[PDB]
């Protein structure tokens, strides 16, 4: 049960400091190194560094040295990655990885679900849940007007997982817009009841009905 | 950086380092003078204690720092342990195998010069002296003993020469790298040596005159008294052997390591070479001395020939007993071979270790950083050339003391001062096999704990007679190694500031 | 650094053909024997996946359907066959030194049969009126090829002034598209207008698609 957990949704205010980190498990966390990742949206991946938590010994791309600081505690099974005097274009998503030290094959067998970390002066704001009924049938739930991400859109508490399209929040203003919509027999509603969950980690949770 | 093309060549390397004329020589003086067949008790013991531990931790070394760029201890102890002391006691890794190189290359010059001897039917040719007697004159006449009271050598013109061109030979390879340089070499050298030994080994089994067989002899190295081992002073000579024939504390293999991947296999690999050097010892080099030997002279004497040096018995008694065996010419051509390959692959081993750090730290070109070190080493070699005892003086201080006691400093920097476990995960790091969790104890309190009795024990039993007895002739010797390790100690303060 | 340069940069393919992707590395990631290329699959949300290491090695658990092969600069990705859930990103990877160094990467598109979209428009909530803000919403769901395009128009006049849209990545599942705008106006200018259309123009039909209502 190799499993590495990490940190998330860290904001932070340029010139700040922000310090991920990466619980792993399931594997003797001495005999691997473990390096981090830099994904910009709708770009490709970038190597920081890496540490070997059994030595302590670390390396880096020089492009991060300074920028990134890598250490780790061998006792927690755990390593962390501190990113410096952030600026706008340190706002990305950042992955820890276990690299195979076994031979031929150093590569990265297990990630973690990686770390979205957003450098903006906005300050944090609750959403707004808005229901999306029509004027098959298709219903909708329109989230305005928060920040920053992320929100977590269920339907039916979790069930009715088809037919469902939520879309990747839209960045305007300081102030993130998300939808979803959902797709159903016009049998089943208003027939049946269908409630939109909107759950937002930085202010507070809403649930609302699509009624009519 | 560059690094090891394969893993064979790594080991190849590593092994060639290790195997010596120690193995031919040494051993069987020792096995033979220390209860034979019983000496292997504390050989083996000595080999699990002390030998392969400082062996895996000097790989280690060597292997740390090389990911780094550092491929000598003055850069690499100062990693392991932030302090200025640190980086002068790492003087000794460049001091001990530079101070060595200048009279090693010439002791390898003179196998060549014999083996380019016997090729050429050039070698001389009763009673056991009237046949001994020719071959000392000639050795005498080469290396230039002094027939009178002058401390002065008198190397012959073809003993001159002969060391130009071995100076040359090991140049060559050094010049061309390690990849395409020293390991294309070991590929090559490793396995005509392992033949050279073996044919000789059987060649030599199939003696037999009035006075013994060669069997015999291999019945008397191995026959086991088993009441040496009271005898406390077996142990350290055990100890000694297993740490001379590993070419520990030398930082040649430090240096050799610098060039293996950061986190790429190092416990099997240098498992390995180990074991391809104590194959090349007990069972190859332990079947060509004392048992040819043993074969003419007999069972009766076997003491007196173990008796009479390490040396004598390679230059002198060999030759001539292959000179009355049949066809013993080529034969002894063979043995010489032998002996000038155990050396070349071990001389381009020590003279690594000046060349990689003009290379890291003061950022010379290969072709400047190979050629300024044979410069040095050409020139210093004529001391020990035409001063008599000089050699002597530098086997002892850099060669014996130096290499015990260095072995014991890197070993307290990497498990104590840097960290016990963290030395152990570094070990282990890589590895094919992992080192048998026992070793963690062992590499920590048992290691030191030999290496600090053999050098109390040496130090109470040899500097004193060194010290008073010698000649005064010593103290030029003394003056110029001195002077030697003030200046590379001047040239790590010239890397540090820049 | 050892750059290495992905090829092509996206790709579509059928559910039955082949996918063939290839890394072209700056310098040899060889050594003793052993290519230390890796090739990883990222799906969109989620870390990337070891594929194959060592070149032509097949990490467990992974589909027979990939394979791997190449040495000293030259590799290819090798996805046979095709199959919806392949829909991602392919990315190279040399680890024979420091810095590790990643491809370009690769988007891989799944071809299928084309589809209109499913327009469907939203009259501003009354809960959002009430707030002062008015917007409406108009999903676009289920469509292929992934070329689209949106036209909001207030009373036949166009509109460009407020309007956010977005995508989402092919579906794992049907390899289709889906996309949603939303045309965000002030109350008292959206109960100052008489109705509100959306456009969709699609490969599927010369007329755009049109959905309407006349609050
Ligand atoms: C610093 C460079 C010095 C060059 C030579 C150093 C001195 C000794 S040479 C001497 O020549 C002699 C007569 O022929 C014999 O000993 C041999 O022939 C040859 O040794
Ligand atoms: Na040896
Ligand atoms: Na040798």
């Amino acid at each position: 049960q190799v499993q590495l957990q990490q940190s998330g949704a860290e904001l932070a205010r340029p010139g700040a400091s922000v310090k991920l980190s990466c619980k792993a498990s399931g594997y003797t966390f001495t005999d691997y190194y473990i390096n981090w990742m830099k994904q910009r949206t709708g770009q490709g991946l970038e190597w920081i560094g890496e540490i070997y938590p059994g030595v302590g010994t670390t390396y880096y791309d020089e492009k991060f040295k300074g920028k990134a600081t890598l250490t780790a505690d061998k006792s927690s099974r755990s390593a962390y990655m501190q990113l410096s005097s952030l600026t706008s274009e340190d706002s990305a998503v950042y992955f820890c990885a276990r690299r195979t030290v076994t031979m031929g094959r150093y590569a990265m067998d297990y990630w973690g679900q990686g770390t979205s970390v957003t450098v903006s002066s906005a300050k944090t704001t609750a959403p707004s849940v808005y229901p999306l009924a029509p004027v098959s049938v298709t219903l909708g739930c329109l989230v305005k007007g928060y920040f920053p991400e992320p929100v977590t859109l269920t339907w039916n508490s979790g069930s009715l997982s088809s037919g469902v399209h939520t879309f990747p929040a839209v960045l305007q203003s300081d102030l993130y817009t998300l939808s979803s919509s959902v797709t159903v027999t016009s049998s089943t509603w208003p027939s049946q009841s269908i409630t939109c969950n909107v759950a937002h980690p930085a202010s507070s949770t809403k649930v609302d009905k699509k009624i009519e | 950086r560059e690094h090891w093309a394969t893993r064979l060549g790594l080991i190849l390397a590593m092994a060639g380092n290790a195997v010596g004329l120690g193995n031919f020589l040494r051993f069987p003086v020792q096995a033979a003078e220390n209860g034979g067949g019983a000496f292997m008790i504390p050989y083996i013991i000595a080999f699990l204690l002390v030998g392969i531990p400082l062996m895996w931790i000097e790989w280690a070394m060597g292997r740390y720092g090389g990911a780094q760029g550092h491929g000598t201890t003055p850069a690499i102890f100062y990693l392991l342990w932030r302090n200025r002391f640190a980086k002068i006691l790492g003087v000794f890794g460049l001091w001990i195998p530079l101070v060595v190189a200048i009279y090693f290359v010439y002791i390898e010059s003179w196998t060549l010069g014999f083996a380019i001897k016997f090729l050429v039917g050039l070698v001389p040719e009763t009673d056991p002296d009237s046949i001994l007697r020719p071959f000392k004159e000639f050795l005498y006449s080469y290396i230039g003993v002094p027939k009178g009271d002058e401390p002065i050598l008198k190397p012959s013109l073809f003993a001159y020469i002969v060391f130009l061109i071995t100076m040359f030979i090991n140049v060559s390879i050094l010049i061309r790298g390690i990849s395409k340089g020293i390991e294309r070499f070991a590929k090559i050298a490793m396995p005509t040596l392992f033949i050279l030994a073996v044919f000789l080994v059987i060649r030599v089994f199939l003696l037999e005159t009035p006075n013994g067989t060669a069997a015999d002899g291999l019945n008397f190295l191995w026959t086991p008294d088993f009441e040496k081992l009271k005898d406390p002073g077996v142990w350290i000579a055990a100890v000694g052997q297993i740490f001379f024939t590993l070419s520990l504390g030398f930082g040649a293999i430090i240096t050799y390591a610098s060039y293996v991947r950061k986190d790429q296999d190092i416990v099997l690999s240098g498992l390995t070479a180990a074991t391809l050097n104590e194959a090349a010892e007990v069972i190859l080099g332990g079947s060509i001395s004392i048992p040819a030997a043993v074969a003419f002279f007999g069972v009766a004497n076997a003491v007196a020939i173990a008796k009479a040096g390490a040396f004598n018995l390679g230059f002198i008694t060999l030759p001539a007993i292959f000179s009355q065996t049949a066809g013993g010419t080529f034969l002894g051509f063979l043995w010489f071979f032998l002996l000038f390959f155990a050396g070349l692959t071990s001389s381009i081993a020590i003279m690594q270790p000046m060349i990689a750090f003009l290379e890291d730290e003061l950022k010379l070109s290969r072709k400047h950083a190979v050629l300024w070190t044979a410069a040095i080493v050409f020139f210093s070699a004529h001391l020990v050339m035409f001063l008599n005892k000089s050699l002597d003086e530098m086997d002892f201080w850099a060669g014996t003391i130096g290499v015990v006691f260095f072995g014991l400093t890197e070993l307290i920097i990497f498990f104590w001062i840097f960290g016990a476990d963290k030395a152990w995960e570094e070990i282990n790091r890589g590895g094919i096999i992992k080192v048998p969790r026992i070793y963690y104890y062992v590499m920590r309190y048992i290691t030191p704990a030999f290496l600090a009795v053999l050098l109390v024990v040496w130090a109470r039993e040899y500097i004193p007679k060194i010290m008073e007895e010698t000649h005064w002739t010593v103290w030029i010797t003394r003056f110029y190694i001195i002077g030697l390790f003030l200046f590379l100690t001047f040239l790590v303060f010239l890397a540090e500031r820049r | 650094d050892i750059v290495l340069t992905q090829s092509p940069a996206s790709l579509a393919v059928s559910l039955g053909q082949r996918a063939t992707i290839s890394c072209k590395a700056s310098q040899s990631v060889d050594y003793d024997g052993d290519s230390y290329m890796n090739w990883y699959q990222q799906k969109p949300g989620q870390p990337p996946k070891l594929l194959i290491y060592g070149a032509s090695n097949l990490e467990s658990g992974i589909p027979a359907r990939f394979s791997g092969s190449g040495s000293g600069t030259d590799f290819t990705l090798n996805i046979h066959p095709v199959e919806e859930e392949d829909a991602a990103t392919y990315y190279c990877q040399q680890s024979n030194e420091d810095p590790y160094t990643f491809g370009g990467g690769t988007k891989l598109e799944i071809k299928r049969a084309d589809a209109a979209p499913t327009v469907s428009i939203f009259p501003p909530s009354s809960e959002q009126l009430t707030s002062g803000g008015a917007s409406v919403v108009c999903f676009l769901n289920n469509f292929y090829p992934k070329d689209i395009n949106v036209k909001w128009k207030i009373d036949g006049s166009e509109r460009q002034n407020g309007v956010l849209n977005s995508w989402t990545d092919q579906d794992s599942k049907d390899s289709t598209y889906s996309m949603s705008s939303t045309l965000t106006l002030t109350k008292d200018e959206y109960e100052r207008h008489n109705s509100y259309t959306c456009e969709a123009t699609h490969k599927t039909s010369t007329s755009p698609i049109v959905k309407s209502f006349n609050r």
